RNA sequence: AAAAUUUUAGGAAUAGUUAAUAAUAAUUUAUAAUUUUGAUUAGAUUGUUUUGUUAAUGCUAUUAGAUGGGUGUGGAAAAAUAAAAAAAA
């Protein structure tokens, strides 16, 4: 399709009034054409002797954009808008123009207002979109309690062993239960951080 | 009303021209030398445009 | 739900619904006036929807970077300590 | 979905690696100039394995002839006019990429074809339905729009007001 | 009444409206207790048992060379409709789907001369919490079991 | 065919494949010929149904006026040939190189 | 709402059946016996029969057979028009049929009138041919209809048809026919083969000389 | 008043005037002695009028009464028929299909006889 | 010629599209109960097919087909034998493919 | 889906419309696909006060004792014809009248021509059932000049409310084939004096003053009484 | 899709449907009733052990007197207080990336926090709804239309990206002389 | 016990109608074995059943098929000379004899093979039967009748099945065709007869 | 939006996954095709920091 | 999909059965499978660190649910009742 596009653009620039005929015969129904074709054909149309011929050609081009699934681009729409006085070819939707009206007036009013220019932490940003806290709130407590018999706790419980005494444990399990597991009721030190940042919080 | 393009056949004519060549890894040494000259010209072009 | 005004096409049927569901061309026109007033509300709603999408999607980038930095320090230190313990064993 | 690999292997092992040479095959084509029917030349890039036979090379050329005009009648491969034996290996003819080889199209018709072999057939027996481009031409690394990115809508252990422990596991 | 029920169901399963209707009329006339409102008209009055085609009286037989074609078509259509298998069955007629029968004794009952073929009573007759409090045996082992 | 030379669309009398390979190789095949002559060993059924002929209206008007449409059923009733006879010159401009310009019946 | 979930799926878009609830329970033994006895009551079968499980209305073959095995209300035609009416209902009312009548068939129906009862039959056929089968009458349709009316002697019928011709489908009523029925010109045609202004009582009135 | 269980039209005498109707809140509306549903209907209609929607809606009482004569368990807008115990003629005692009297029904009508006499 | 061509084409179909819908088989005069069910149904709308989720699945003697170890091994010899003894079995592109299919599936 | 009403906008669950997309929302409910429909309750229901005062006869009432006077049967015919035409005309009822069954002429429904909406079907084929009022019709849809390329079946061809304006030029014999009417701009050039386009994919009709007055009175902006 | 529908709680588009912010209550007399902003399915799940998708916060519908009056008294700090806890990060996650639905009561509650605009149903009884005219709207749009690049860049900043580096920051990040 | 058992009551077997009755009952018994629903059937050597049959509760899953096969073999020993009488008007048609032979052959092909220690019978009783003599009898009765193999579609299946029986049971396939086809020829194999008369 | 490619690359890290060279290549390719060259360099820096 | 945690004063046998299979829909092959480390059946019987009590890893208590023959429809049977979760203006 780009080859036909350059052909059409060359015709329009050269000023022959057959670019539209070539577009209809060669690239309209047989190709998946963007609206740059029409951005060129609109300049081609604008040179028509009859203002009504210009307008009708524009409207037919829009109907082509609808029938063949090629949306009208913003540049094409603005090109057609810039001639709204001579040809009254509407180019913006009855919803789009209403939202433009309301949003634009609101935005100019908001910018010209001074108080509402102040920052708002609730609407400005999100803080800590991560799944886990960025610091240790102390929890969990990996030790049971005196009234608790369910020592390992099972699926959802963080407790890993009974509160005070347990059966004999071996290797890493004994090491963890004796020393390394989180003991959250300790009154002298809180649970201990990894190696590089325990030293700098020792005191 | 219009002529569509089913998943089976490209039935509307391409919307962009493409080059009929292998990938850069399947070229010969001299073929990739031609490709190298082409690509340095392409970079000259993009820098001129920039 | 869909409003059935008293003055749309009535179905003169005694074996079903007594009012059809079509509408006078005036009801077609006024419905747009209500549709548009609703659309200006939808513009800001969707706008904020996408803006909040972006805000959450960006705050993740900042937080994950700091987490990645600290966690990589943690990982290097832990691996070194583990190697020392393995050497002793 | 039984693609026959059930683990992540980031390497490419030997069986999928093939030794191949980039041959060019010349074709006798006629172009219409103002006078009429000027003779011209058309080429097709083929990646034939080093050990392939000339019949296999011809059959491969049948497969990259996307052009509806080029490979339509039975043809034979030749070197500077001397026709090639279809059951002769490339090495026995000494043909290399710098070898001018022509395809003379005998004016028969109804060239018997068998698309039963997918254009992208490796030992791994993958069959991508779209055969619009050869594997040697496909980039194979591009954004896939026929899908939707899905976020995690199922909280694991933490659902609400206070993250005590997160009910991990 | 049990015999009448079983035989009527068998005749309906075997596509015998004549015998089923005659049995219903016979049971209604003899006054078997379950069947005294089941008397129904005889739609085969003045018809033979063994040697044709049934006509309403406002119908005439087609010319014989054509009646033969029609009966040939009708037997073929009837057998074609009969052949197709009905899904979510097991080749089981509706009269024998969900059709478990065990004797009278199987649900907490004993012999009686007049109950010749007595299907065990529905399990809904007795409730556990109606027979004994919670966490206590109801003294009816085997009940509630098919 | 009016604007490009397509290879095997204009041909001789008829593709003469063996009677045993006819139904294997022939179906899906298409070709144009000069003058109305029908293949061998076929039963001809000329479609007269307006509901079926309405579908060539854009072919009959904007491309070529269609004389006739016929369905040729093999004697074994296993293969079928839709054959359409057109009259007159093309309503489309035909290129000098287009394979259809090599047809006496057209142009 | 929709009955998609209140009745089996083979009854979707079903309307106008006896009581679509019957065929949800026909599977019971009692309702199956009722169905077979009902088929025997309807007649047309030599063996016990039940409607197919996934069908509510009678099967097409069975309905065609029972329509063929239906004795016509007449049971003895006295006149060729009675025989032709029996043939008309045989041909254009057979069962779920396709062939429409035609103006020439209507002409044959109208030209076999000998009794005013026959003309009543022919007018019923005309009504069916104008309303049920929206076929254009021919140009001479009104000619044959007027002749059928006069040969049996009912001028009021033809006058009423002229009064309501467009609704009757008489798109072409000849000027002479219209003029005769609306008063003057007591003749309505000139016999080409006989050279007489019909009706013959009117020809004997005006034209006293016969010519070939 | 559109609903059979919201008889707003029964309380025309419960308000003194237009402004009395439009100013009374839910509490005073209940105090005047109005059912819950009628109260809510009146309040919602008044508020819709305030927002600019006049009380212009189709009275559904006749539709719902037509649909109430069937056995829709959920009071939906289906139509569920009733299947009586006996639904066939032979079952209702009718021995066999009626036979028409062809001689009786094939007699020349009186208009036909009179006109045939006339000829 | 026709028989050999179709046999080789079937071999290629079963080799290059194993278990594919185009490589399925069915009992000859196979009983497709969906068609029979549709024929004997009160179909008011002839688009809502009854018993769809089962009828579309079920058909007599319907299977997915593919080459096993024994089939591939025997078909290799038979394909090579269909060729003349003078031909190079190395350059056949179907014996090689069958051998690689065996090796890949065994691995 | 292909055609969201307002993009992806789920503010109130009415923002999507009363139909989320034109395509059917299930592969097993093809009849739910979005299309233009007509009020069959009112259109198909003829007025029976015309058949009042005439004794119709069953088609099976072929017996002689139950047949009516010739004048009575003629009155029944007239009453039945007026009953059928009471609500409107079928495309088939118009085609039967037409010379070549209407082939070539353009049929339209009443609202296909009302403000901003311009559409009609150039007939291409009719197949009448035994009941000539029913059947199947085909044609080329023309929408604001743009026309289909092939004939498609006309929906609601049975429902009354169709119109036709005969012209001898368009009629085609059963020998010939209706030529598809040209697409304005594609097949034939555009000429403002011949066909001037009423609307186009970004045009919305101006607000009627009576409608704005009515809506303002409803809203309460204007002092009604 | 049930033969007999749940007559008292009908819904749209079946179960479990899209997620939705509802303002769930408690089976308690109003005198103690309080609500909780929760994210859940359209068809409330009372089968699984997981009733809801996320717990956004809690609302107390009973005003509480300002216990904080003496602390730096600001304008009208003695008016009664309506207490609410809200999870803004999770709300933004579910609102933006998950495109969940929002009920009107929660929408009105959140409009008080500066997180959303006033609801569609929070309509002032005084101003009537607007009346739109295509010609006037077109005249306004043409009179003050933005330009293509500024419009596109505002859209890009709002939706696609907000951390776009300056030339100075690119130069700062750019590596230096040794290049190792 | 089988209905063939109740037919073979030591009565005057030389009755045409009794012969068709016996033939149809034996054919039905063989079809019942061949199309038997073997879903839950299990034959695993179980030590507990050494000095007894399979448990009463496991009669259907373990004993039924084996008993059916033994019954078929034993009733065959009694009925074969009645249905396919040796070659010296005949009571049964060649087609009926062929159908009975084919169903018997199918049962023999799908005989029971696993011999449990509990069995008191002979091991040889768990092996396929040999039907060479019956095939030869059917061959005599088929050659004596013309147009046995007609162009009818089912006749293709009959030809295939007949060739199968002849190949399996070591009997020349030529016997199924008139002796004039074999006159002047020393020996024609089943394959040659197939490729000639197929 | 193109940022989502970088977000999904970072979620691999946060989930204690080791992204592979193919993941890095895909992220860089997609971001470059979208025109986010600074984000592509950010992906490279993430790789290096890993 | 898997791992893992049950009860009975008078303690024993269980089975539409285990694995293999070119077997969708098993005519096949095997020295198969469950159980004294307490099975099967029968009896009791939703589970249930939430209840209560105590110095107590003891004793004690409990209602989240689920549901192979009623339409084969539906994305999914959860479908004969619905303090209401607002259900396309």
């Amino acid at each position: 399709a780009d080859m036909h596009l350059q052909v059409v653009e060359t015709m329009v620039g050269c000023g022959t009034m057959k670019a539209n005929d070539y577009f209809v015969r060669n690239v309209l129904r047989q190709f998946s054409w963007d609206s740059r074709f029409l951005e060129v054909l609109y300049v081609e149309y604008r040179r028509q002797d009859d203002v009504d011929m210009w307008a009708e050609l524009t409207k037919r081009a829009l109907v082509w954009t609808a029938r063949y699934n090629a949306p009208a681009s913003e540049r094409l729409r603005r090109l057609i808008e810039d001639d709204y006085d001579t040809i009254r070819v509407q180019t913006r939707t009855f919803r789009e123009l209403a939202v433009f009206q309301f949003r634009d007036v609101e935005e100019r009013r908001h910018s010209r207002d001074v108080v509402n220019e102040l920052p708002n932490p609730w609407y400005d940003y999100v803080a800590h979109a991560l799944p886990f806290p960025d610091r240790d709130a102390g929890y969990p407590d990996e030790y049971g309690d005196l009234g608790q018999w369910r020592a390992p706790g099972g699926p959802g419980s963080p407790v890993r062993g009974p509160g005070y005494y347990a059966p004999p444990m071996e290797g890493e399990h004994q090491r963890g239960y004796t020393a390394e597991w989180r003991d959250l009721r300790n009154p002298m030190r809180p649970p201990e951080f990894p190696t590089p940042w325990e030293r700098k919080y020792r005191q | 009303w219009r002529l569509q393009n089913n998943g089976r056949a490209l039935a509307l004519g391409p919307s962009v021209t493409i080059e009929d060549e292998m990938q850069s890894r399947f070229f010969s040494n001299d073929q990739f030398l031609v490709h190298s000259v082409k690509e340095v010209l392409r970079i000259v072009l993009q820098e001129h445009k920039r | 739900r869909q409003i059935r005004p008293y003055y749309n096409l009535p179905s003169k049927s005694e074996h079903g619904r007594k009012m059809t569901g079509f509408l006078t061309p005036y009801r077609h026109w006024m419905w747009k006036q209500n549709e548009l007033w609703r659309n200006v509300h939808e513009a800001q709603f969707e706008h904020l929807r996408r803006v909040y999408k972006r805000q959450w999607l960006e705050s993740f980038r900042v937080n994950a970077d700091e987490y990645i930095y600290k966690y990589n320090i943690t990982k290097a230190a832990q691996l070194a300590q583990w190697e020392c313990e393995m050497k002793e064993q | 979905h039984d693609t026959d690999r059930h683990y992540w292997r980031a390497v490419t092992d030997d069986p999928r690696v093939q030794h191949l040479i980039p041959l060019r095959i010349r074709f006798k084509i006629f172009t219409w100039v103002t006078s009429g029917w000027e003779q011209r030349m058309q080429v097709v890039q083929i990646m034939a394995p080093k050990d392939s036979t000339i019949a296999q090379v011809k059959d491969l050329v049948l497969v990259e002839n996307q052009s509806p005009y080029l490979c339509v009648s039975s043809f034979h491969l030749a070197i500077d006019g001397k026709e090639l034996d279809p059951q002769k290996t490339l090495g026995e003819y000494g043909v290399t990429e710098q070898s001018q080889i022509d395809a003379i199209e005998q004016n028969d018709h109804l060239l018997h074809r068998d698309d039963e072999r997918p254009r992208d057939w490796t030992v791994d027996e993958i069959t991508a339905e779209d055969v619009k481009r050869s594997p040697y031409k496909e980039m194979e690394m591009q954004p896939l729009q026929n899908l939707a990115p899905r976020y995690e809508a199922r909280p694991k252990g933490y659902f609400g007001r206070t993250y005590y422990s997160g009910m991990k596991q | 009444p049990t015999m009448v029920k079983f035989y009527h169901d068998c005749l309906v399963r075997n596509n015998r409206p004549r015998e089923a209707s005659s049995l219903m009329r016979l049971a209604a006339e003899r006054g078997v207790h379950g069947y005294e409102d089941k008397w129904e008209a005889d739609v085969y009055k003045g018809r033979p048992l063994d040697s044709s085609l049934m006509l309403r009286g406002d119908q005439r037989p087609l010319p014989e060379n054509l009646q033969a074609l029609l009966e040939e078509e009708t037997t073929r259509n009837i057998e074609a409709e009969r052949s197709v298998p009905v899904p979510f069955s097991a080749g089981l007629h509706a009269t024998e789907i969900n059709s478990v029968f065990r004797p009278r004794v199987y649900r907490q009952l004993w012999y009686k001369w007049q109950h010749i073929a007595n299907r065990y009573r529905p399990t809904a007759a007795l409730k556990r919490r109606q027979l004994a409090p919670r966490d206590s045996p109801t003294g009816i082992p085997g009940f509630y079991r098919i | 065919a009016a604007s490009s030379p397509v290879p095997h669309i204009i041909s001789s009398k008829h593709i003469d494949v063996p009677r045993e390979h006819r139904l294997r190789l022939l179906p899906g095949m298409l070709y144009l010929l000069d003058g109305d002559t029908l293949p061998e060993e076929f039963t001809i059924n000329r479609v007269l149904d307006p509901t079926a002929l309405q579908y060539y209206g854009r072919l009959s008007s904007q491309i070529v006026t269609v004389e006739a449409v016929r369905m040729l059923v093999s004697d074994d009733l296993r293969l079928l040939c839709n054959c359409i006879t057109f009259k007159g010159p093309l309503h489309l401009p035909v290129a000098p190189y287009a394979s259809l310009a090599s047809l006496r019946g057209a142009s | 709402a929709s009955l998609r979930y209140r009745r089996p799926y083979w009854m979707m878009f079903l309307k106008g059946v006896d009581n679509w609830k019957i065929y949800t329970v026909i599977q019971q033994p009692d309702h199956q016996r009722t169905e077979m006895l009902y088929q025997a009551w309807l007649g047309g079968l030599d063996r016990p029969y039940t409607r197919p499980k996934c069908m509510a209305n009678q099967p097409l073959w069975l309905s065609k057979k029972r329509h063929m095995l239906r004795k016509e209300r007449l049971d003895g035609p006295e006149t060729p028009l009675e025989k032709y009416v029996l043939e008309w209902h045989k041909k254009f009312h057979s069962f779920q049929g396709t062939e429409r009548p035609t103006p020439d068939d209507l002409h044959t129906a109208l030209d076999l009138v000998e009794r005013p009862l026959d003309l009543s039959y022919a007018l019923q056929l005309l009504g069916q041919c104008r309303n049920l089968n929206n076929i254009r009458f021919a140009k001479e349709t009104f000619l044959v209809f007027l002749e059928a009316c006069l040969r049996v002697g009912r001028r009021d019928c033809a006058e009423y048809a002229l009064e309501h011709a467009e609704p009757l489908g008489f798109w072409f009523i000849d000027e002479d026919h219209r003029r005769y029925l609306q008063g003057e010109q007591t003749w309505y045609k000139l016999s080409p083969l006989d050279n007489l202004y019909y009706p013959v009582e009117e020809n004997a009135k005006l034209n006293e000389g016969r010519k070939p | 008043d559109i609903h059979r269980l919201r008889p707003t039209s029964d309380f025309k005498a419960s308000f003194k005037d237009w402004n009395d109707l439009f100013t009374c809140d839910k509490r005073q509306l209940r105090v005047r002695g109005i059912p819950r549903m009628t109260r809510d209907a009146i309040r919602t209609a008044v508020q819709a009028f305030q927002n600019g929607n006049p009380p212009e809606r189709f009275d559904t009482k006749e539709e719902w009464l037509y649909y109430k004569q069937f056995k829709t368990v959920d009071y939906s807008y289906r139509v569920i028929p009733e299947l009586p115990e006996k639904y066939r003629p032979h079952q209702s005692g009718i021995d066999q299909a009626p036979l028409p009297d062809y001689r009786e029904i094939n007699k020349m009508p009186q208009w036909a006889e009179c006109e045939e006499r006339r000829q | 010629q026709q028989l050999s061509q179709i046999a080789l084409a079937r071999c290629k179909r079963l080799l290059y599209h194993p278990d594919s819908p185009r490589a399925q088989v069915m009992s000859e005069d196979g009983y497709i109960p969906l068609v029979e069910l549709q024929r004997h149904a009160e179909g008011t709308n002839k688009a809502a097919l009854i018993h769809y989720n089962l009828g579309i699945r079920s058909a007599q003697g319907m299977r997915r087909v593919a080459l096993g170890a024994q089939s591939s091994a025997r078909l290799a010899e038979l394909v090579s034998r269909l060729e003349e003894a003078s031909a190079r079995v190395s350059g056949n592109t179907l014996v090689n493919d069958l051998v690689h299919h065996l090796s890949h599936k065994a691995a | 889906r292909a055609d969201p009403l307002n993009g992806g906008s789920s503010m109130t669950l009415g923002s999507k419309g009363s139909k989320l997309s034109p395509e059917p929302h299930r592969r097993r409910m093809p009849w739910t696909a979005a299309k233009e429909y007509v009020p069959g309750v009112v259109l198909n229901a003829r007025d029976k006060m015309v058949l009042d005062g005439v004794q119709l006869l069953d088609i099976e009432s072929i017996d002689r004792a139950s047949q009516l006077d010739p004048l009575e049967v003629l009155r029944a015919v007239v009453a039945t014809r007026e009953y059928n035409i009471s609500t409107g005309k079928n495309i088939f009822q118009l085609a039967s009248q037409a010379t070549y069954n209407g082939r070539g002429q353009r049929f339209y429904r009443k609202e296909w021509q009302e403000g901003t909406y311009d559409k009609y079907v150039t007939l291409s084929a009719i197949d009448f059932d035994r009941d000539g009022n029913k059947g199947t019709a085909y044609g080329y849809i023309t929408f604001h000049g743009e026309t289909t390329t092939r004939p498609v079946q006309v929906d609601f061809a049975d429902v009354p409310g169709w119109y036709m304006d005969f012209v001898e030029e368009r009629a085609v014999p059963f020998t010939g084939i209706v030529p598809p009417p040209p697409s304005i701009g594609t097949d034939v050039p555009v000429d403002p004096h011949s066909y001037r386009l009423k609307a186009y994919p970004y045009y919305d009709a101006p607000n009627p003053p009576e409608f704005v007055e009515r809506l303002l009175k409803d809203r309460g902006v204007l002092p009604d009484t | 899709a049930r033969a007999v529908i749940k007559r008292r709680s009908p819904q749209l588009w079946g179960a479990p449907g899209a997620p939705i912010i509802r303002m769930r209550g408690h089976h308690v007399v109003w005198k103690f009733q309080s609500y909780d902003l929760v994210v859940e399915h359209t068809h409330k799940r009372r089968n699984s052990d997981i009733r809801l998708l996320h717990y956004l916060g809690k609302h107390c519908p009973h005003p509480q007197k300002s216990l904080w009056s003496p602390d730096t008294p600001v304008a009208q700090d003695r008016h009664l207080f309506m207490l609410t806890t809200v999870d803004i990060d999770a709300f933004k996650y579910w609102f933006g990336v998950k495109r969940c639905r929002l009920s009107m009561k929660p929408w009105a509650l959140l409009a008080k926090a500066g997180l959303l605009p006033p609801s569609l149903t929070q309509n002032s009884k005084i101003m009537p709804k607007p009346l739109f005219d295509k010609e006037s709207l077109m005249r306004y749009y043409l009179a003050n239309r933005k330009d293509e690049d500024v419009m596109a860049r505002e859209k890009y900043l709002n939706y696609e990206n907000s951390m776009v580096k300056t030339e100075e920051e690119r130069a700062a990040e750019r590596p230096v002389a040794p290049y190792l | 016990p089988s209905p063939v058992d109740e037919c073979l009551r030591g009565g005057s077997s030389l009755d045409k109608r009794l012969i068709q009755e016996v033939r149809e009952r034996f054919v039905s018994f063989c079809r019942e074995y061949v199309l038997m629903d073997t879903s839950g059937m299990k034959s695993t050597i179980l030590s507990t059943e050494l000095n007894a049959g399979p448990d009463y509760e496991h009669y259907d899953r373990r004993l039924r098929r084996k008993r059916h096969w033994l019954a078929i073999r034993h009733r065959f020993e009694d009925v074969r000379y009645v249905i396919w009488p040796d070659v010296v008007n005949p009571s049964l048609t060649a087609g009926e004899m062929l159908e009975a032979l084919l169903w018997l052959d199918a049962a023999s092909t799908f005989c029971v093979r696993k011999v449990h220690p509990s069995d008191l019978g002979d091991k040889s009783e768990f092996l396929p039967l040999d039907l060479q003599r019956e095939v030869e009898v059917v061959a005599c009765h088929a050659r004596r009748d013309l147009d046995f193999f007609d162009p009818s579609a089912t006749s293709l299946e009959q030809f295939t099945a007949c060739a199968a029986l002849c190949v399996n049971h070591r009997v020349p396939f030529s016997l199924f065709f008139p002796a004039q086809d074999v006159c002047g020829d020393a020996s024609v194999s089943t394959g040659q007869c197939i490729v000639a008369n197929a | 939006i193109p940022q989502e490619a970088l977000h999904w690359l970072l979620r691999m890290i946060v989930d204690n996954f080791n992204p592979q060279h193919v993941h890095y290549i895909a992220a860089m390719k997609t971001l470059q095709s979208a025109g986010e060259l600074d984000m592509a360099r950010d992906v490279w820096k993430i790789m290096e920091r890993q």
